[PDB]
């Protein structure tokens, strides 16, 4: 891994914390991935949590999450991933992620953020200049 | 805040909820 890489996974680390206390529970997984339209099943939130646990006390903290985003477990029927994120950002489905949006996006994972920041986010992003993120610039950021 | 990493933990965070 890198400084880069490392900086990425504590801020997903962060929005999975609610409570504070540098921890994560099979709670705030289930919590968090419902607010994004999913619906865990208990049995599957322990087969997600407790695989990483290790020191005992039932909860997540960073150099866990850490060991997880390196040796995660592998796939069954998944491939396209990324789409499957894109496609959560992008509410009207037109392919353009606008600044708007993302705005959308980072009030549901709790994230109060200026709208200076809002479109910082989106330059960052935007290949093209356009104003706005597509997939094609959303699939080269991840990579 | 830093808006690169804002975006790319916000967006593995989606990935792993997904
Ligand atoms: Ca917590
Ligand atoms: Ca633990
Ligand atoms: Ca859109
Ligand atoms: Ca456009
Ligand atoms: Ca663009």
């Amino acid at each position: 891994l890198t400084e880069e890489q490392i900086a990425e996974f504590k801020e997903a680390f962060s929005l999975f914390d609610k409570d504070g206390d540098g921890t994560i529970t099979t709670k705030e997984l289930g919590t968090v991935m419902r607010s994004l339209g999913q619906n865990p099943t208990e049995a599957e939130l322990q087969d997600m949590i407790n695989e990483v646990d290790a020191d005992g006390n039932g909860t997540i903290d960073f150099p866990e999450f850490l060991t997880m985003m390196a040796r995660k477990m592998k796939d069954t029927d998944s491939e396209e991933e990324i789409r499957e994120a894109f496609r959560v950002f992008d509410k009207d489905g037109n392919g353009y992620i606008s600044a708007a949006e993302l705005r959308h996006v980072m009030t549901n994972l709790g994230e109060k953020l200026t709208d200076e920041e809002v479109d910082e986010m989106i330059r960052e992003a935007d290949i093209d200049g356009d104003g706005q993120v597509n997939y094609e610039e959303f699939v080269q950021m991840m990579t | 805040f830093n808006a690169r990493r804002k975006l790319k933990g916000a967006i593995l965070t989606t990935m792993l909820a997904t």
